[PDB]
């Protein structure tokens, strides 16, 4: 029955979303180091036509 | 540690009992007046260890 | 396709390991020089740092002392 | 370092208004949460100890305990951020001021460092 | 590698919430998806590491190590389960709450990427520890127990946090990167002696080093069985990991340094198998097993070889799932008989079969059998330490022979002969204890079929 | 006594630590330092029995012997130099007598010996004063005139007192007795780095400041001047054992908690000065202190102790007073390391 | 097992180090709380750094 | 001696419970039933089902970031053109001496 | 004060053994008196020939150490042809424990002593060989 186990299993997302804001907290930390992107002299690269940047 | 209230707010609370050249009742001076006003001028605005060496 | 959804390049890894190093070598370099300058400052006396009062000159009184020695 | 007796100090200023020159830390700055963590856990421990039910005992109270705590954070990370561009300033501009103490190394390449081998065996 | 650390954290408001008879359940089920989760860990590269953040970074070395934090937390609250059923629910909380804290803890200091972070959480790991110990263990002894497992530690510990601030004043950075990219050989002076000392005694003493782990028998024989569990699988190779990673600014002084821990360790095998020839207690006897295979993974660190480094990561994983597996099976006959002397409870093979089966696949895992994983560490140290020198295959050789004759002799003690006559309240093995043994000993298995999983980073 | 008399005595020992923290002449300094003695013995003496009364006395011809003599350093620092301000001191043999002056203000060995004897006899909440408070003016007058201390002096001292306290703390089974050789140990560790930076003397003296008020309120809450008085608490407020437990393996300088925050600063501020060997012998003899605080931790909420049937009465009965910032005392004395660069606000 | 896991090497580091703060402990604690000795201390002290430190 | 020779009022130890004898087909997880056989099916199905087999599939087929086949294809052409041209396989010298700057002893 | 410190450090370490032992010996005397004067401030046993009792016998022990350690250092030093080496300091203080050990009349300190007394004195030889400050300036 619907808003009665909830009050009981609603603990059973808290590790889930802790999971999904461990990956966005993991892409946020990305961004911050994209000094050298399309930099280095190993993957040097021209872009594509419809390509901003090689990685995200 | 010092907290200088008195340099925040201009109160001179004791500041006018540092030292034997400071505006003296009667303009009496102290007995060794003039050298420790060159002293004072020459260390002023340096720093302790400068105005040591 | 566990490379497609579950992983990048090797670019990305490559590239975000050289700015990591980049700003560790930077903070290093910097550690160092403000040793150097911590020791020259405490040596000489001459710069904004360790600079330890001395008697305020404007609490000198300029007036005649009742005697013309002073 | 020793800046207490920086030129040009305030006595008593908690923020100088140079300060005012550097980005504000964001309110979602990590430190910040971590402030308001800080503020939740001692309003738990405040329920815990007057024994009240510790998650939902005061929501008024656990409200003002995270809020003073994020309020004080704040202050204080603007002026640590203030105090660490003080230091920065101060050493770029000594080194600049006193070049024959910092001279430039003349670089040099490992395909002419002669750097001793030990051998592990 | 927040992934990770985010779900752990989240652990704890879920216990707390949990309802008063569902804490197990939960606490299992989001403890086996966070190993899942962590097994992703495991895509390497031949080149350098991968290097998540400026705080974070995982390696071939430290993510088997991440794979067995995570992999033991199901199996500790499983082994748990049974002996705190009594207990009150705000207690069990506590419990699991200490748990939770221990696998935080160890995952953030496998992947730090700056060594005062790793001191930093090395030593943390050290309070749930303790208070697991002290506050869940049986005996009066415990007390006593976890004094030594404190300050052995310290002792230790206390010079090395010395010598990290004196590096960092002189390098100007001690991001294990850099380190490594910038390291400089150390000349032979006192000075550097003694710094190689600080670097290299905390570390030694968490092996234990043969002389310096008188500690360990204490606290393994005191504890809870999931305090014994995390002790003997996970809180030993936090030295070894420790002293991998440290070796790479002390050369070319462990050439010479390295004499004194190596004889030490050489010989201290042998003693410590010896030991468990003559052992009235089980735990003790695991305890010690584990003290002699971890003498050799300290002479696997410290001759500094590749062939070297890969068997001490694969006899590391390998002793951590043994170990846990028989002192899981120790606690498993304590339940039953509350006595933990051998030679009271007699020919179990006759009364519970499975678990006979259990005992003798341990059994025969400890010894290295091959395939094992066990044996190819075992095999690639010997092989390394014939390289450094031919003698060392004498001493090696015995130990080898030692090994087996006491494994088979606690398998032979317990299981085999004639049962005791007046114990009559040993009851048939429940699905639990099947079921802990059964994920003990299944991953051994899995992982001979691809050892290069855990052969470290200079596979 | 008067709850007004109690509310002047207390704001006049404040505004005499105010009165040094403020002024820039000697005199001042004398001055805020007789005041703070005259208006600290009635609040040791609140609670009229023996035991405070000679406490009292000891604590009386402690302090008026330390105001002599600093009074004597300052007249001659004025005779070799004509000067008021407090800076530079201008004189050797003056600046050693300030030093010991001092240190016996603040209790430092070899002038240790009155602390426990004096704590021991006051109530809780004047120990609590007097083991917090009665720092700060002392310390501050170190930390302006820092650059003249001879530093094997300050250090021979400094040294002397860690290894007295982590001595003296493991004979003792009275709590105040244990705080007591507790805050000598802390006033080492404080004054073995004024040499070398304020700072971290300030930072020390704050992080020690919370986690003595944590404990001395914890102890206040569970009425306990006893080891076996305080094995009685589980049984009516297991809360409070917890908590006392955590803040003790923080005072240990313990990490993760906020007490390994000074000692760790000090040591680096140390090793940045070349200083090895000191830093080393300090933290293994802070190991004395973290063992007396690990037996109190097994006699207090580790293990359970005998109870008494009359506790039962004592189960249907709640605090009527409640001591505001307790919770935030525990918190910031146990949870702080993680903002440990906040220490560049020269706290 | 007996003779150096059991006695000698418990011997060396553990009970040598209880033994010996133990006994420090004694020494420095053990004082009657007499005023007479600790201001004679004192004295001998303040001696001691005007005529050791300079 | 009219003492009692009782040192405190104490609880007796109380004797071991065997789950079986309440509940056939307990499984050793929980003395409520309902609770032991949930709690026996979410371990079977998460530890056995999901991780053992589900896992151990993933990291077999873990795609090749080690770079073996590609070093074995490298190492291929590598042979192949030395073999053609006569060079003689593998050289002794890592760097080529050209671009090193020897010191001169002048002894 | 540093002059005895100076007297025992002025001679060079290979020669005057008599010189070296003399000033090991007042070194010693001067601790034993301090320690004395300490132990009669703290403890007044029973009367002045009591306490004058107790500060010879502190006295001769400590001044008999510092001979045993000077003198035994200074001809290891000597014999061995290698100075500035952390033995020589080694051997002189486990003969001064061992001193002290057979003064006590009892092996457990004497053993205890030698090998303690030994480590500390290589330890301060190889301090001032590597130049290891104890009491380090604030440089920083
Ligand atoms: C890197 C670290 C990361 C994690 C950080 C860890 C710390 C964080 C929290 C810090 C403290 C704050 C909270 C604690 C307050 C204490 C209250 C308490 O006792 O608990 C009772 C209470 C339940 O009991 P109750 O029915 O309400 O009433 C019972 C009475 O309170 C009293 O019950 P009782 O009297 O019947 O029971 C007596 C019992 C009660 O004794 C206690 O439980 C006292 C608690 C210990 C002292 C706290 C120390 C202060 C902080 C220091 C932390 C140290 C960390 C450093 C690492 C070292 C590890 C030790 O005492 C004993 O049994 C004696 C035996 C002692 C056993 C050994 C002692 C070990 C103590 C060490 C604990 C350290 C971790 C604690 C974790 C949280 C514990 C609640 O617990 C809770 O439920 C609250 C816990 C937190 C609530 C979370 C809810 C939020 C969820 C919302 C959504 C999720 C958020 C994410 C957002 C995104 C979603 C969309
Ligand atoms: C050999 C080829 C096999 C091919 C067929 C498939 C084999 C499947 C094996 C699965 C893995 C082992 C499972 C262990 C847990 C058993 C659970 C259980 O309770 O079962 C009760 C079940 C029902 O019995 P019950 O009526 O309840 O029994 C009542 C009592 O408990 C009475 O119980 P019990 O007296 O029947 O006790 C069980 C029995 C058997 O139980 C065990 O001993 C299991 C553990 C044996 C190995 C111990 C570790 C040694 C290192 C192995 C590392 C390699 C792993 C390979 C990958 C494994 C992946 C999981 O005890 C023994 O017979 C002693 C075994 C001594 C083996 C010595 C030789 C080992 C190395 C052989 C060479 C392997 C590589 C060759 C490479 C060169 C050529 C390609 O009976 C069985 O299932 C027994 C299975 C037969 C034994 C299999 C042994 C060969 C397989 C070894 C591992 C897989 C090799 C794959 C490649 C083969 C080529
Ligand atoms: C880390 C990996 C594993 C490591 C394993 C652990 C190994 C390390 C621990 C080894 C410990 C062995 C030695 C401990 C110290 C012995 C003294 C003692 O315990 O005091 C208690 C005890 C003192 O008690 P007491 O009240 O004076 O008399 C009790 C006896 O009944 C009365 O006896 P007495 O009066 O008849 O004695 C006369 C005579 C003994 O007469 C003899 O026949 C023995 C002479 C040979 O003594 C002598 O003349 C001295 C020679 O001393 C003894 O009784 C025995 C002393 C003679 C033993 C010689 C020591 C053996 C070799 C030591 C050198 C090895 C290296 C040392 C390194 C030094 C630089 C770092
Ligand atoms: C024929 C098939 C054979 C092979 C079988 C493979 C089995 C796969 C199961 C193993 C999963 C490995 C763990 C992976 C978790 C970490 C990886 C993570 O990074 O991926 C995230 C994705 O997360 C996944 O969804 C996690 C899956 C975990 C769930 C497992 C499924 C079964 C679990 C059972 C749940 C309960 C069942 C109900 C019971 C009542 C996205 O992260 P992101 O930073 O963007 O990646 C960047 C790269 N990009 C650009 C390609 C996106
Ligand atoms: C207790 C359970 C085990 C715990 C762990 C034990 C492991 C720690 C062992 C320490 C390793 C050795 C330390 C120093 C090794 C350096 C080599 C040196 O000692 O040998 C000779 C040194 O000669 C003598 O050894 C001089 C020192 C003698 C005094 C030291 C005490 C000797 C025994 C003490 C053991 C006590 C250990 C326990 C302490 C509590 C070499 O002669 P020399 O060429 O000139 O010196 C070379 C070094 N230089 C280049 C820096 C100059
Ligand atoms: C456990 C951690 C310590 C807690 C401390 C108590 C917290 C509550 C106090 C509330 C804030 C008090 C600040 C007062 C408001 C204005 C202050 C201002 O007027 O004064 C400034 C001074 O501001 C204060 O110094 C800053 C106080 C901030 C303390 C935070 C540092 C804590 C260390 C890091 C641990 C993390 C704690 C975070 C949680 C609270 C100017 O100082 P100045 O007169 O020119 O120089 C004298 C001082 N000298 C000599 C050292 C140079
Ligand atoms: C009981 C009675 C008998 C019934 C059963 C009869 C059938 C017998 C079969 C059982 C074993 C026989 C051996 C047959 C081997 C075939 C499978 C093998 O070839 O696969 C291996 C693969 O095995 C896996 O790689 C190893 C298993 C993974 C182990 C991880 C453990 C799971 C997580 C648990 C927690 C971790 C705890 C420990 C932490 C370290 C090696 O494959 P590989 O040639 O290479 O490449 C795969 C294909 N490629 C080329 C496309 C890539
Ligand atoms: C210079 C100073 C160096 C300081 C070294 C600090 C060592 C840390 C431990 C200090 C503990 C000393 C106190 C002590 O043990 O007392 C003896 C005590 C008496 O029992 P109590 O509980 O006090 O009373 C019960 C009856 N009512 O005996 C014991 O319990 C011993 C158990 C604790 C010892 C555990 C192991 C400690 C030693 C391990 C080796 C590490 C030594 C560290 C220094 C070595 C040098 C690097
Ligand atoms: C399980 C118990 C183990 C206890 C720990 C054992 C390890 C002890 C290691 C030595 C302790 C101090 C380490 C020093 C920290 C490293 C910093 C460093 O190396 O700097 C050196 C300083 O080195 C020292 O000063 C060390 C001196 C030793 C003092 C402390 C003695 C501790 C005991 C020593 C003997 C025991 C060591 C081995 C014990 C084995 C295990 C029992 C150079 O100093 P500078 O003057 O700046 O440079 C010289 C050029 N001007």
């Amino acid at each position: 029955n619907v808003l009665q186990i909830v009050r009981d299993h609603w603990v059973h997302i808290l590790v889930p979303v802790g999971f999904v804001f461990g990956c966005y907290l993991d892409r946020r930390s990305d961004e911050k180091l994209t000094a050298f992107r399309n930099k280095s002299l190993l993957f040097k690269r021209e872009l594509r036509p419809n390509e901003e940047v090689t990685w995200k | 540690p010092f907290f200088d209230v008195q340099k925040r707010l201009g109160l001179d609370l004791d500041r006018w009992m540092t030292i034997q050249s400071a505006e003296q009742p009667h303009k009496i001076p102290g007995r060794c007046h003039a050298f420790e006003k060159e002293w004072i001028e020459c260390a002023h605005g340096i720093g302790g260890i400068r105005a040591e060496k | 396709w566990i490379a497609r959804t579950f992983y990048d390049g090797p670019e990305k890894n490559y590239e975000k390991t050289m700015a990591i190093l980049q700003i560790e070598a930077e903070k290093a370099e910097l550690r160092l020089k403000e040793l150097e300058v911590r020791r020259l400052m405490r040596a000489r006396g001459d710069g904004p740092w360790y600079q330890y009062p001395t008697i305020d000159k404007a609490l000198i009184d300029h007036s005649p002392k009742t005697t013309p020695d002073n | 370092t020793m800046m207490s007796g920086r030129p040009g100090r305030v006595p008593l200023q908690f923020l100088p208004n140079e300060a005012r020159s550097l980005p504000p830390p964001k309110l979602t700055d990590p430190r910040l949460v971590y402030m308001g963590f800080l503020g939740y856990c001692s309003g738990l421990i405040d329920n815990a100890i007057r024994r009240r039910p510790v998650v939902s005992a005061g929501l008024h109270r656990q409200l003002l305990y995270v809020t003073s705590f994020v309020f004080f954070g704040y202050y204080l990370l603007k002026r640590q951020d203030y105090m660490y561009a003080l230091r920065d300033h101060d050493m770029f501009a000594y080194v600049k001021s006193h070049p024959e103490d910092f001279p430039e190394k003349d670089k040099k390449t490992y395909g002419e460092i002669l750097e001793e081998f030990h051998p592990v065996r | 590698m927040l992934k990770i650390i985010i779900p752990t954290t989240m652990l704890l408001p879920m216990t707390w919430m949990s309802k008063h008879n569902m804490i197990w359940i939960n606490a299992t089920v989001h403890s086996l998806l966070i190993s899942l989760i962590s097994l992703s860990l495991l895509n390497q590269l031949g080149e350098n590491s991968l290097n998540f953040s400026l705080t974070f970074f995982s390696d071939s070395l430290s993510a088997p190590l991440l794979v067995l934090t995570t992999w033991l937390l199901p199996l500790m609250l499983m082994a748990s389960q049974s002996h705190l059923s009594k207990e009150t629910t705000t207690r069990k909380k506590l419990y699991i709450t200490m748990l939770i804290l221990l696998q935080l803890f160890l995952i953030m200091t496998f992947t730090a990427t700056e060594l005062i972070l790793f001191y930093i959480l090395f030593e943390a790991t050290l309070v749930p520890t303790l208070i697991i110990i002290t506050r869940w263990g049986n005996q009066t002894e415990r007390l006593n127990a976890g004094l030594y497992f404190l300050f052995y530690t310290l002792a230790g510990s206390l010079p090395l946090l010395v010598a990290l601030v004196y590096i960092q004043n002189t390098t100007g950075s001690l991001n294990f990167l850099i380190i490594h990219y910038w390291s400089h050989p150390l000349s032979n002076s006192w000075s550097n002696i003694f710094m190689w000392l600080a670097c290299i005694m905390a570390f030694m003493v968490k092996m234990p080093l043969y002389g310096l782990h008188l500690w360990l028998p204490k606290a393994h024989v005191e504890a809870p069985i999931a305090g014994s569990m995390v002790l003997a699988a996970v809180l030993l190779k936090l030295g070894g990991y420790g002293m991998m990673r440290i070796t790479t600014i002390l050369n070319p002084l462990t050439n010479y340094m390295a004499y004194p821990f190596l004889m030490l360790s050489m010989w201290g095998m042998i003693m410590t198998s010896s030991i468990c020839l003559r052992q009235t207690d089980l735990k003790s006897l695991i305890a010690y097993s584990s003290v002699s295979h971890m003498a050799l993974v300290i002479v696997a660190i410290m001759i500094q070889t590749p062939w070297s480094f890969m068997g001490a990561t694969a006899l590391m994983i390998a002793h951590g799932l043994t170990s846990s597996m028989l002192f899981c099976l120790a606690n498993t006959n304590y339940e039953r008989v509350h006595s933990r002397t051998m030679i009271l409870a007699r020919g179990l093979q006759t009364l519970l079969p499975l678990m006979a089966t259990w005992w003798l696949v341990a059994s025969l895992t400890n010894l290295a059998l091959p395939p094992s994983i066990n044996l190819i560490g075992e095999l690639f140290i010997i092989t390394a330490s014939f390289s450094w020198s031919n003698i060392t295959i004498i001493l090696m050789g015995m130990n080898m022979m030692i090994t087996a004759l006491y494994s088979l002799y606690m398998l032979i003690t317990t299981q085999r002969g004639k049962y005791t006559h007046h114990i009559n309240n040993i009851k048939p093995s429940f699905t639990r204890e099947n079921a802990l043994m059964a994920l003990h000993i299944l991953p051994l298995l899995l992982l001979t079929l691809n050892p290069k999983m855990i052969l470290g980073p200079l596979y | 006594m008067n709850p007004i008399i109690y509310t002047t005595l207390i704001m006049t020992v404040m505004s005499g630590t105010m009165l040094v923290m403020i002024s820039s002449h000697w005199l001042l300094i004398w001055i805020g330092f007789e005041m703070n003695l005259l208006a600290m013995i009635p609040v040791l003496m609140k609670n009229f029995n023996p035991r405070a009364t000679e406490a009292a006395t000891k604590y009386f011809l402690t302090q008026a012997t330390a105001s002599m003599m600093l009074m004597m350093a300052i007249i001659i620092n004025l005779l070799y130099s004509g000067q008021w301000t407090i800076t530079k001191m201008f004189n050797p043999v003056a600046m050693t007598m300030m030093t010991m002056a001092l240190a016996m203000k603040l209790g430092l060995s070899p002038f240790h010996f009155w602390v426990p004897e004096v704590t021991q006899g006051i109530s809780l909440q004047a120990g609590l004063l007097l083991l917090t408070w009665q720092k700060l003016a002392p310390l501050s007058v170190l930390c302006q005139i820092s650059q003249s201390i001879n530093p094997n002096l300050m250090l021979t001292m400094a040294m002397l007192s860690i290894l007295i306290g982590g001595w003296g703390g493991l004979n003792q089974t009275q709590l105040r007795k244990i705080m007591a050789y507790s805050s000598i140990a802390h006033m080492g560790w404080m004054t073995a780095v004024l040499p070398y930076n304020t700072t971290m003397t300030i930072l020390n003296l704050l992080i020690y400041i919370t986690m003595t008020l944590a404990m001395f309120m914890l102890l206040i809450h569970s009425s306990a001047t006893t080891t076996l008085s305080l094995s009685h608490t589980w049984n009516k407020m297991p809360v409070i054992t917890s908590l006392m437990m955590v803040t003790l393996l923080s005072m240990g300088g313990l990490p993760p908690l906020s007490g390994f925050m000074p000692k760790w600063m000090i040591i680096q501020e140390m090793t940045k000065n070349e200083s090895i060997i000191m830093p080393t012998l300090m933290a293994m003899t802070a190991l004395l202190n973290l063992y007396f605080y690990m037996r109190l931790a097994y006699s207090s909420s580790l293990t359970m102790f005998p109870s008494t049937n009359n506790m039962k009465m004592k189960w249907q009965f709640e605090h009527t007073k409640q001591m505001k910032l307790l919770p935030t005392m525990i918190v910031l004395s146990t949870l702080v390391l993680p903002m440990t660069p906040a220490l560049s606000s020269l706290n | 097992s007996s003779l150096l896991d059991l006695i000698w090497l418990e011997t060396i580091l553990p009970k040598t180090t209880s033994f010996i703060q133990m006994k420090m402990s004694i020494m420095v604690s053990n004082q009657k709380g007499l005023i007479k000795l600790y201001f004679l201390s004192f004295l001998i002290t303040i001696m001691i750094s005007m005529t050791l430190f300079n | 001696p009219p003492e009692p020779t009782i040192r405190l009022q104490e609880d007796p130890d109380p004797e071991d419970e065997n789950l079986y004898e309440k509940n056939p087909d307990s499984h050793g997880y929980d003395k409520d039933p309902i609770v032991d056989l949930w709690n026996m099916r979410v371990v079977f199905f998460f530890g056995f089902s999901i991780v053992l087999v589900l896992g151990s599939t993933f990291v077999a087929y873990l795609p090749d970031y080690r770079m073996q086949e590609w070093a074995r294809r490298e190492a291929e052409r590598l042979v192949k053109y030395r073999e053609a041209n006569g060079l003689p396989l593998m050289e002794s010298n890592c760097f080529d001496p050209n671009k090193i700057q020897l010191p001169e002893d002048e002894d | 004060a540093k002059t005895l410190l100076h007297k025992y450090s002025d001679i060079p370490e290979g020669t005057e053994c008599h010189r070296k032992a003399y000033a090991s010996t007042s070194i010693g005397g001067a601790t034993g008196l301090i320690v004395s004067a300490y132990s009669i401030a703290l403890k007044p046993p029973a009367s002045f020939l009591e306490g004058v009792a107790r500060t010879g016998r502190y006295t001769f022990t400590s001044a008999a150490i510092g001979a045993i350690f000077g003198l035994t250092s200074c001809i290891s030093a000597q014999v061995r042809e290698k100075p500035d080496d952390p033995l020589n300091y080694f051997i002189g203080g486990c003969a001064g424990g061992l001193t002290l050990g057979a003064r006590t009349r009892s092996y457990g300190i004497g053993a205890a002593a030698c090998a303690y007394m030994g480590l500390t004195a290589a330890l301060v030889k190889m301090g001032q060989l590597e130049g290891w400050q104890v009491f380090a300036e604030p440089k920083v």
